[PDB]
């Protein structure tokens, strides 16, 4: 009864997937499904600004949280 | 406010980025599942409210040198009560960043 | 209190119906520095922010311009006596200071509650910001205001099943305030104006000349203009000088007369997108104020 061999495909995850399903890195503030994703201002004066857009029914709110570090 | 960035960017090794967020998750007592080497599902029990919150982490390559960690909230399924799914999502993210990450 | 068309309409519409398709919400963690929080209201073009207590994991209140006014008045006074805490106050610590023994919880409303309940709540709590909070997720969806409610009403009620009271004047309906009107002069320094805001709990002061005729108006919205500068010291300047830094070219003050119908007043207010009209006589001498709260208090009790 022969030994068996294993074929391992590693290079489907050699490196992370490139970004664009047209999700935008930068927003300089209606626009498609960036919904539920975290956005952030560059940290200034020891405060985090976290952002995201969520859906309630047909309504969309972009919430900003100002949070000390 | 002017420029909004999706998640956070890093020029650390991808494998380091992922290992560090994984140690961060375990430290914080969140539970996780590795869908992909670059894709995590994470769940936290709110120590105050006893509600659960879920989110996704996904790493993307943006340059030959640069990666972008993306956080995405996952949906469930008179004076207020404790809890806000959105704010709580912000705090998970923040905690994860604080505990795996240093401003370089 | 009766069977008006406005009353039926408010009782049949949910608060959800008023939320715009797309909006922004600014939330402050209560450990945030007050100075930073107020710079954030301005930066974002926003007037109110729900407050989140991380230790309690809930919204516990609002931060508005009125709070900014209170704080700035106290800072001004404390400075003259070499006390400089406040600017380094975090929201939390300002709150335990100002709310002393008073419990004053956050008042809010469900997206599924009636517009009637919203207007009643705003009136009864004597409040201008009513966050709409989803009870399933606990998210604040929207901050509901008098201005928004009146606009919705004007737009979505057919004109011509018109109640008789819509053709009646301010004079006969007795909507508005016609005594003890808080006003300032051209020359009145900003800090004195602040004191007047604090004492009279009033959102705007008509600016008058020697003959008591209105020439301008000094609002609470006009006071976060101070929060864009690193220096607050410019509190000693006259009201007229403070108003030079206003957003756009200023058409004049929005006025009305005692004898105008409610319909005319509602329309002017809705169109102009202002919180109140200054009530004036034949000679532009100010006789009173008609506010959005006055109108909405009338509409919810059937023209009273
Ligand atoms: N929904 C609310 N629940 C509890 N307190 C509130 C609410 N809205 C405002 N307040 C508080 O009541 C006071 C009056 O504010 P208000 O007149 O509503 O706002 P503005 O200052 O924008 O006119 C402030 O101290 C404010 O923080
Ligand atoms: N009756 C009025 N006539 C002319 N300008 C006004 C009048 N009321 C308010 N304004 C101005 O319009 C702007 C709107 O502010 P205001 O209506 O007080 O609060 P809100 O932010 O709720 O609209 C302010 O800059 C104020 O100076
Ligand atoms: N400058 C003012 N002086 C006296 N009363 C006012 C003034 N402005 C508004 N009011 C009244 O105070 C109540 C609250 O108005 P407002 O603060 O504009 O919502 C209403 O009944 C107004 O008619």
């Amino acid at each position: 009864g022969q030994e068996m061999y294993a074929f391992r495909s590693e290079e489907r995850f050699k490196s992370p997937p490139i970004l664009p399903p047209h999700l935008l890195q930068v927003i300089l503030n209606p626009n498609h499904v960036m919904l539920n994703h975290l956005y952030a201002l560059s940290i200034k004066d020891s405060v985090m600004v976290l952002s995201a857009t969520h859906r309630y029914k047909k309504k969309y709110v972009t919430t900003l949280l100002y949070k000390p570090i | 406010s002017m420029a909004w960035h999706l998640g956070i960017r890093s020029q650390s090794r991808p494998n380091d980025i992922m290992a560090e967020v994984c140690r961060a998750i375990k430290q914080l007592d969140y539970e996780w599942k590795v869908v992909n080497p670059y894709y995590l599902r994470v769940r936290r029990k709110n120590p105050v409210t006893s509600t659960f919150s879920k989110m996704s982490l996904q790493l993307y390559q943006v340059d030959s040198r640069t990666y972008l960690l993306d956080f995405r909230s996952i949906d469930d399924e008179v004076a207020p009560r404790p809890g806000s799914h959105t704010i709580e999502f912000f705090e998970m993210c923040a905690n994860l960043i604080k505990n795996s990450c240093t401003v370089n | 209190s009766n069977s008006s068309v406005y009353t039926t309409f408010m009782k049949s519409h949910r608060c959800y119906d008023l939320i715009p398709t797309s909006s922004k919400l600014v939330v402050f963690d209560t450990s945030l520095q007050v100075k930073k929080a107020f710079f954030a209201l301005v930066t974002n073009g926003v007037r109110a922010a729900p407050l989140w207590d991380s230790k309690k994991q809930s919204f516990v209140g609002m931060l508005t311009i009125t709070d900014f006014i209170n704080i700035l008045h106290r800072y001004y006074k404390s400075a003259l006596v070499q006390i400089y805490e406040l600017e380094e106050h975090k929201i939390e610590t300002w709150r335990e200071v100002y709310l002393q023994d008073s419990f004053k919880p956050l008042v809010c409303i469900s997206p599924n509650a009636s517009l009637f309940d919203a207007v009643s709540s705003l009136i009864r709590n004597k409040i201008h910001r009513l966050p709409v909070i989803d009870p399933e997720s606990g998210n604040t969806l929207y901050i509901l205001t008098h201005k928004r409610i009146l606009k919705f009403l004007k737009l979505f009620i057919t004109e011509f099943p018109k109640p008789e009271f819509m053709s009646k004047s301010l004079e006969e309906l007795q909507i508005g305030t016609y005594a003890n009107i808080a006003m300032v002069r051209t020359t009145t320094p900003v800090y004195v104006a602040l004191g007047i805001f604090v004492q009279h709990r009033v959102s705007a002061l008509p600016v008058v000349d020697e003959k008591g005729r209105v020439v301008d108006i000094y609002s609470k919205f006009d006071v976060i203009n101070l929060a864009a500068e690193k220096t607050y010291n410019n509190l000693d300047v006259s009201v007229t000088k403070a108003l030079q830094h206003r957003s756009h070219y200023f058409e004049g003050v929005l006025k009305c007369y005692l004898h105008e119908t409610l319909e005319a007043i509602i329309n002017r207010l809705v169109e102009a997108e202002v919180h109140r009209l200054v009530v004036v006589d034949e000679h532009d001498v100010v006789k009173g104020i008609v506010s959005l709260s006055d109108i909405l208090q009338a509409l919810v009790l059937t023209g009273g």
